[PDB]
RNA sequence: UCGGAGAAAAUCCUCCGAAUGAUUAUAACCUAGACUUACAAGUCAAAGUAAAAAUAUCUUUGACCCAGAUA
């Protein structure tokens, strides 16, 4: 009696939501399954608030907000760690690094040309048809001058023979600064190859500060190289051998479907038939026979039946 | 000739069905409206 | 009659098993698990049955159990027992039909 | 008191169900599925079956 | 030719894979408690006393979109961290992100009184002007 | 029933038996439900659809039911357009 | 082969190959398969009609679009989400 | 049928009617049975030679 | 004969009712897997398809034969 009653049916709500996120004794569902900036943060403020044209909007219920420089004031601000849930919600650091998680820091930025009109960008988790990617996308990702870097593009999930395993698509290494013409092609550009019906694949840009040049003769490819047994390529234990050199700090990923194009791939260059996938759901369970059905319909005996088709024996 | 006599039957039937339905929902809905509308009478406002 | 638990916390239950029957909500529907019209529990997945307690809020549309959750003191809410079936299997997999 | 009657479609077809209605109400019409049809159709009392 | 072997049984590990399919599952139990949970995502709002936030968070519990009042970019570019407008303006910004993560698919259960709500009427505007669909597709069978 | 008839000497069927059963020749018997065809207007429509199932008989049933008729009812007939060709057969039944 | 071979008529040649894409090989030879059936006649059979099938519709155009199913929703709903993402 | 013509049962440079299929033992008849005949049934189609 | 309740899975143990109606948004077909059960009878139900654009909501019983009524 001493303590207040809920007079509101979302009271009770939102102290049952926190309440089911705390851990418990008994099991549950879950279980199973600087100054400155203040200071000038501050004074930006008052003057909006002292803005009678921001109040009268407000109250007239017509203001609206610019969405561009919210976006690259969010990358700057918390971009980086909102990045990182995207590529742990994708698994990304699990299949890429073995569970190792970076948090993104250069803001790159990638977008596949369309003609010459527009250019379709490559943010996390967006979807780029294969067509849309025929040719190698341009990459501004802001280095200043010197930092030298490595670029590396691969599709995480599009091996055809090794689970683990995955195909490299290019890789450019010593890139100086921004200006990513004058890096080392050791892996020449090839159009993104999902088999048909096999689901959504998703492939990542990774970014790498390298502190001093290093020539990765190891993983240089002839170019053109058209064996996907040569573009068999992990990412970890690549990162191990050049860890001390390479650290990672740029991502953006994209999920594609199989297309038209992809026909294309895999006949006119790679010289291969395609592979056609398809999702196969396990058989249905059915308990097991019994020589007397008893109680069940006539129905029963075609559920363990294979073939609809009468058979003779000997006649 | 019985399966050419039957389907022409359904046919005509069919053909005034939209319009019985639409009678047989107005005076359902009259029916409601007369319990509705008695029900709110201003003499029932009046005791209440 | 003969009311009570069908199948057990630890049992490989298939889609259609019916787990628990009662004449009152002596368990809940969970995760995975179906409600008859008799208030049978009924499995939706093949996988294994767990009972867990859990926070309980019904739905708004519903006056009586919105005023008996709003008239409970501030300090907690009322708990229920629910029954959950972990699915085992994943829905499918991909293979190979042809090569063109 | 209650009677079973049957409601008969008015599609022209032959599809009726028997249905309880009370003795002191109006004759019974209602809205019902019929398969020969596959439509939703009026089925209009016909006939009184039993007492019920 | 070496290039033509292939393995017999494709292993697609995208978590995304089946739910973008539709053959993932959706948790169909919980009938004797409100909202459902049969989403593959769901889009919480919070009205809380400074502030508003909304959220897009998967069944397993790990938020993947979120957009917040509390956030430095946007609380600049706004007069109150309350208001109907920003209810608005953060559905907007929120749906961009949503658009940028590729989830264009999810389940909302606001409450009669929430759903009646003006803002709340006027967020999901945004929302389905911007292309995200508040209701999830069936799942296949 | 009659074991040993006066006439011929043999066994003789129980006629009600072939009225109400059918025989499977792989060994099952086949029924209708008792009471399908009886107050149907109080009966819910799960019950009604359990009601009109053909529906198959115990071990113990079919011993019986195998006793009260003679051997000319438990042999192939090869009829033109049968409906229970394919039941007559049973497939992968391990036991 | 499905250029090559002169038996349909070239415009046929053309919509067939368009729209039945998935089943033309490296080759150019366009492959067609049935299992359905034990006895190879069906089979066979079942493999002719569909020939046979898709030779007719393609010769007559299908001007009726039909109504738009959830499969062709999603797939709709995509392709603008896309659309409006690529703004740039 | 074939296993019939193969064994030299069934003679196939005559006609084949239900005399030549009882003669050959192929068939069994049973009238008072009411067999109407023999039919003809597709298994071993793919292999009829 | 059956249903509800205490003793608590015993009783010639102690109570209340039912051989129901009301209410209607009318509540299909088909089909995995289970409950209950000597037999008979009685329950729950995913998926698919079809009507519509929420289920019927309150909470039971009589077999076979044999007679009816109809399209
Ligand atoms: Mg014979
Ligand atoms: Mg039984
Ligand atoms: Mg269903």
């Amino acid at each position: 009696e001493r303590l207040e009653k809920y007079r509101s049916f979302e009271r009770y709500r939102r102290r049952a939501e926190q309440e089911a996120r705390a851990p418990h004794w008994w099991r549950t569902y879950r279980e199973h399954f600087r100054t400155q900036k203040l200071l000038e943060r501050k004074h930006f403020l008052r003057e909006l608030r002292a803005n009678v044209e921001e109040e009268r909007a407000a109250r007239l219920r017509t203001a609206s907000i610019p969405l561009e420089a919210v976006r690259a004031e969010w990358e700057r601000t918390c971009g980086p760690y909102h990045k990182q849930r995207l590529a742990e919600y994708y698994g990304l650091y699990r299949d890429l690094f073995h569970g190792a998680t970076f948090v993104p820091w250069v803001p790159l930025h990638v977008a596949y040309a369309v003609g010459e009109e527009d250019l379709i960008p490559v943010y996390h988790g967006n979807e780029v048809t294969p067509t849309e990617a025929s040719r190698a996308p341009e990459v501004t990702y802001e280095a200043d001058k010197d930092s030298l870097w490595t670029l590396l593009f691969i599709n995480l999930d599009g091996h055809l023979l090794e689970p683990d395993a995955e195909y490299v698509h290019w890789l450019l290494t010593n890139i100086p600064s921004n200006r990513v013409a004058e890096g080392q092609e050791t892996c020449p550009y090839l159009p993104p190859f999902p088999a048909r019906g096999s689901g959504f694949h998703r492939f990542a840009f990774l970014l790498f500060k390298q502190d001093k040049p290093i020539n990765f003769s190891e993983d240089t490819r002839p170019s053109p190289c058209y064996q996907l047994a040569q573009r068999t390529f992990r990412t970890f234990d690549f990162y191990k051998r050049h860890q001390e050199a390479m650290t990672p700090a740029g991502l953006a990923f994209f999920q594609c479907r199989w297309d038209d194009s992809v026909t294309h791939t895999f006949h006119q260059l790679l010289d291969m038939r395609e592979p056609v996938f398809e999702f196969v759901r396990p058989p249905p369970y059915h308990p097991k026979q019994k020589r007397f059905p008893h109680e069940q319909p006539l129905r029963y005996l075609d559920r363990y039946r294979d073939s609809h088709e009468p058979t003779y024996g000997i006649y | 000739a019985r399966r050419q006599a039957r389907e022409q039957r359904i046919a005509e039937c069919m053909a005034k069905m939209p319009q019985m339905i639409e009678n047989w929902r107005k005076q359902k809905r009259e029916r409601w409206e007369k319990i509705q509308a008695d029900k709110e009478r201003r003499a029932r406002l009046q005791a209440e | 009659k003969h009311y009570g638990i069908k199948k057990m916390e630890g049992h490989y239950v298939h889609a259609g098993n019916i787990l628990g029957t009662q004449r009152q909500f002596r368990w809940h529907p969970g995760a995975h698990v179906g409600l008859g019209r008799n208030k049978c529990l009924y499995a939706l997945e093949e996988g294994i049955v767990r009972y867990t307690k859990d926070v309980y809020v019904p739905n708004p549309k519903n006056t009586e159990a919105v005023d008996l959750v709003t008239s409970l003191p501030k300090g907690a809410v009322l708990y229920k027992t629910f029954v959950h079936v972990v699915p085992a299997k994943p829905e499918g997999t991909f293979k190979l039909v042809d090569m063109l | 008191k209650t009677i079973l009657v049957k409601l008969v479609s008015q599609a022209g077809t032959g599809f009726s169900f028997n249905h309880k209605r009370s003795r002191l109400r109006e004759k019974l019409s209602l809205l019902h599925y019929d398969p020969i049809v596959n439509k939703k159709v009026l089925f209009v009392e016909q006939k009184k079956i039993r007492s019920l | 030719k070496e290039n033509e072997a292939v393995a017999p049984e494709f292993t697609n590990r995208n978590p995304r894979n089946l739910e973008l399919l539709g053959v993932a599952r959706k948790e169909r139990g919980w009938a004797t408690v409100w909202p459902n949970r049969e989403f593959w995502h769901r889009l919480r709002v919070v009205k809380t006393q400074h502030h508003v936030e909304a959220f897009v968070e998967h069944l397993n519990g790990q938020v993947v979109v979120s957009a917040s009042t509390r956030e430095w970019a946007i609380k600049k570019h706004l007069y109150s961290t309350r208001n109907v407008v920003a209810c608005e303006s953060i559905g907007r910004v929120l749906a961009q992100r949503c658009l940028e993560a590729g989830i264009n698919f999810m389940v909302y259960q606001p409450t009669p009184w929430e759903a009646s709500s003006d803002s709340i009427k006027r967020l999901q505007n945004a929302m389905t002007e911007s292309g995200v669909m508040l209701r999830e597709p069936r799942r296949i069978y | 029933l009659t074991y040993c008839s006066t006439r011929k000497g043999k066994r003789k069927t129980v006629k009600s038996v072939v009225h109400r059963f059918l025989r499977l020749h792989s060994g099952l018997w086949l029924r209708r439900k008792a009471g399908y065809k009886k107050k149907l207007w109080k009966k819910s429509t799960a019950r009604k659809k359990r009601l009109r199932e053909f529906v198959f008989c115990s071990k113990t049933q079919s011993k019986l039911l195998d006793k009260m008729t003679t051997s000319f009812w438990k042999r192939r007939n090869w009829y033109a357009g049968d409906p229970y060709q394919m039941y007559h057969d049973r497939t992968n039944l391990r036991v | 082969h499905l250029a090559s071979a002169d038996w349909i008529e070239e415009p046929v040649r053309q919509k067939i190959a368009l729209t039945h894409k998935n089943k033309i090989n490296k080759a150019g030879e366009l492959v067609l398969t049935s299992e359905s059936s034990r006895y190879q006649f069906r089979n066979l059979a079942e493999c002719l009609q569909k020939i046979r099938d898709m030779i007719a519709e393609a010769s007559q155009v299908p001007k009726e679009p039909s109504k738009e199913d959830a499969r062709l929703q999603r797939l709709r709903i995509e392709k603008m989400n896309r659309e409006r993402l690529r703004q740039k | 049928l074939q296993y019939l013509i193969d064994l030299g049962r069934v003679d196939p440079t005559q006609p084949i009617d239900l005399t030549q299929l009882v003669n050959g033992r192929g068939v069994t008849i049973q009238p008072l049975k009411r067999d109407y005949g023999v039919q003809l049934v597709e298994e071993g189609a793919d292999t009829f030679q």
